[PDB]
């Protein structure tokens, strides 16, 4: 048993008791750590930096969790208290050894990871990193010279700012370098399903836990905080609309059978990569309101497609019952459907107290945080690997310049698209028209299957 | 094999919407609410003595994939049109979500409830009157919830269900 100070002096030496921290039943996986349910910040900072052991996956989760119940400014100043240890021969010695030298390395722990891993927290408050520089140059003794001095090799790191060949770039109507010619049909379908999934692959990794905790990306402040998680949302929108737009103004029938066709083509790709985004894009198109009613279209359209198409609808069915096992029995790279994501987080924040109640007193929610955490974790697993697959300059450019829209807003080019679909194939009894064919070049598919070795 | 609804929430985004569902299924006196498992989504409740399981769709989070709206949409035999008493927008948003879920399901008589959710203590800019007017000049019912209180969360669902079976 071990003297500390006086809670009047030192505040973390408070014991621990029901009105300040409390615990589940289970423990840390592979740790055998107890897991916190809630305590007062004190008291989370106090295991945050405990003396008994380190605990990396609470350090982890709270630097990522922590400014929805504790500001960047405050935490600072939590750690520099904590570190400052007052004392109360033998106590003295074993103090110094079994409490402050430990408490003092997890401090140091705490400030490199942030550093480290939430860097936009200094970015975006310069007295932040001010007073973190300030602090750190106070730090002195051996033991803690190696980790003050990584920490400020981090800070101006921070302050600065691999495998075997792909597989031959498909070719098909368009030529390299005619890019006034690229479209739907003329570009290899294989080669738009590869573009597509590297642009998709790119937004999917950029996408950071600080545009996602605390369910900034549906707050008014939406484009300041989460930017690239909105650029990934606005491709996978454009591209389910350019995709409705080639069916519905593809007016001729045997025309317009030729691109659902080739649209399902690219969705087999798709999945053949694990770009489950790309297949939402395709699984979207097909069952909008212009897309889903032209019954002529899919009449002409093979068995083979149609069950490839039916498969791929069935991953969203049951609320995303087959995708969820899909996504876990596969493994990287690959490309995840992120609405998922952004759902399940928003519902955890919502649906669950920032704070519990305890004797009266006011306990942080960790818990909460925790889940929060497990789902950002989870998105991460999947932003390390890329993909085998070579970039094409062009390919990758008309993709990320299509603008189906183009000056229209959503209801008008919605509106447009459906009245395209009624115009196209009027509702019955209306007698079906003929239209004249728009394609110059030959409408067969070059099909799926790699062209060279 | 007893019933079950397919009911789809649809609303604007960033006025606590998911609050509607949320409490419906938490088990009043329960707060530790789960989004991961199927019984977060699946309730079975006794509705004027007969007996049915509702699942209902909540994307709440996904607002900005406007073009899987209607892929979600047509899931779904009843809808909850949503709008915050606070947000005189989402109100303004409930004509275009209900001319979508006409055109998804083809059809002009869809059931469907209005519900007016009171979010948070902000103060309220849409008068009831105004959504009663307007749930009114649709054909629909109007049930205004609170997300504190719970008040009206089984009436808005349990609406929604006698209008399906009434269809
Ligand atoms: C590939 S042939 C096809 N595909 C689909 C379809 C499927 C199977 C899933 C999602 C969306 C759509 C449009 N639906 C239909 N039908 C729509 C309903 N009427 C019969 C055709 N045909």
């Amino acid at each position: 048993q071990m003297r500390l100070p006086s809670a009047d002096v030192y505040r973390f030496a408070e014991p621990d008791s029901e009105e300040n921290i409390i615990f589940e039943e289970n423990m840390q996986p592979k740790a055998g750590i107890p897991i916190i349910k809630a305590g007062t910040v004190i008291k989370l900072i106090e295991r945050l930096t405990y003396h008994m052991y380190a605990d990396p996956n609470f350090v982890r989760t709270f630097l990522t969790t922590y400014r929805s119940f504790c500001k960047p400014q405050e935490l600072l100043s939590l750690i520099i208290e904590r570190f400052e240890i007052p004392e109360p021969s033998a106590e003295l010695k074993r103090f110094r050894k079994e409490y402050i030298q430990p408490v003092q390395l997890r401090v140091l722990n705490v400030c490199r990871h942030w550093v480290e891993h939430h860097f936009y927290d200094f970015e975006r408050d310069a007295y932040l990193l001010q007073r973190m520089e300030e602090f750190i140059g106070t730090v002195r003794g051996k033991a803690m010279k190696k980790w003050v001095e990584s920490i400020t090799k981090i800070i101006q790191r921070k302050k600065i700012a691999f495998q075997s060949s792909p597989p031959t770039v498909e070719w098909h109507i368009s030529r390299p370098g005619h890019i006034e010619t690229f479209d739907l049909l003329t570009l290899h379908p294989i080669e738009i399903a590869r573009q597509l999934t590297l642009l998709e692959s790119d937004l999917y990794r950029a996408v950071q836990p600080s545009e996602l905790v605390g369910s900034v990306w549906t707050k008014e402040d939406k484009e300041i905080n989460s930017p690239n998680l909105l650029k990934m949302i606005r491709h996978t929108t454009n591209l389910t609309l350019w995709f409705e737009k080639c069916i519905v103004e593809t007016e001729n029938l045997e025309e317009r059978v030729a691109v659902v066709s080739r649209i399902i083509e690219i969705l087999q790709v798709f999945q053949e990569l694990n770009n489950f985004n790309g297949v939402l894009e395709v699984v979207s198109a097909m069952n909008s309101s212009p897309v889903y009613r032209l019954d002529h279209t899919f009449e002409q359209i093979p068995s083979r497609q149609k069950k490839i198409l039916e498969e791929a609808h069935e991953l969203s069915e049951d609320h995303y019952k087959k995708y969820l096992a899909k996504l876990r029995s596969i493994n990287p790279p690959c490309v995840p459907f992120f609405g998922i994501y952004l759902t399940n987080i928003l519902k955890t924040e919502e649906g669950n107290p920032e704070v519990l109640k305890r004797h009266g007193k006011e306990l942080i929610n960790f818990s909460k945080r925790r889940k929060v955490a497990e789902i950002t974790g989870e998105i991460q697993q999947y932003q390390n690997q890329p993909y085998c697959l070579r970039v094409e300059s062009d390919i990758k450019r008309f993709f990320e310049n299509l603008n189906p829209m183009g000056n229209s807003m959503e209801k008008e080019f919605t509106d447009y698209l459906f009245n395209k679909s009624l115009e196209i194939e009027p509702r019955n009894p209306k007698p079906l028209p003929r239209f004249p064919k728009k394609y110059s070049y030959p409408l067969k598919s070059p099909g799926v299957r790699p062209s060279n070795p | 094999h007893m019933t079950e609804y397919k009911l789809v929430v649809v609303g604007a985004g960033g006025v606590g919407k998911s609050a509607l569902t949320i409490q419906l299924i938490q088990n009043h006196f329960v707060d530790e609410y789960d989004p991961t498992i199927e019984d977060s989504y699946r309730k079975q409740v006794v509705i004027d003595g007969e007996t049915c399981l509702l699942d209902i769709l909540d994307t709440a989070g996904q607002e900005e994939y406007s073009a899987m709206r209607d892929q979600y949409m047509r899931t779904g035999e009843g809808f909850l049109c949503v709008f915050a008493i606070n947000n005189t927008k989402s109100f303004e948003d409930i004509h275009q979500y209900r001319e979508q879920i006409k055109r998804v399901k083809d059809s002009d008589d869809v059931p469907m409830v209005l519900v007016g959710n009171k979010c948070d203590l902000a103060a309220r800019t849409v008068e009831s009157r105004q959504a009663q007017d307007l749930a009114r000049s649709y054909g629909i019912p109007y049930i205004e919830t609170s997300a504190k209180t719970r008040q009206g969360v089984e009436d808005a669902f349990y609406t929604l269900v006698r209008e399906i079976r009434q269809h």
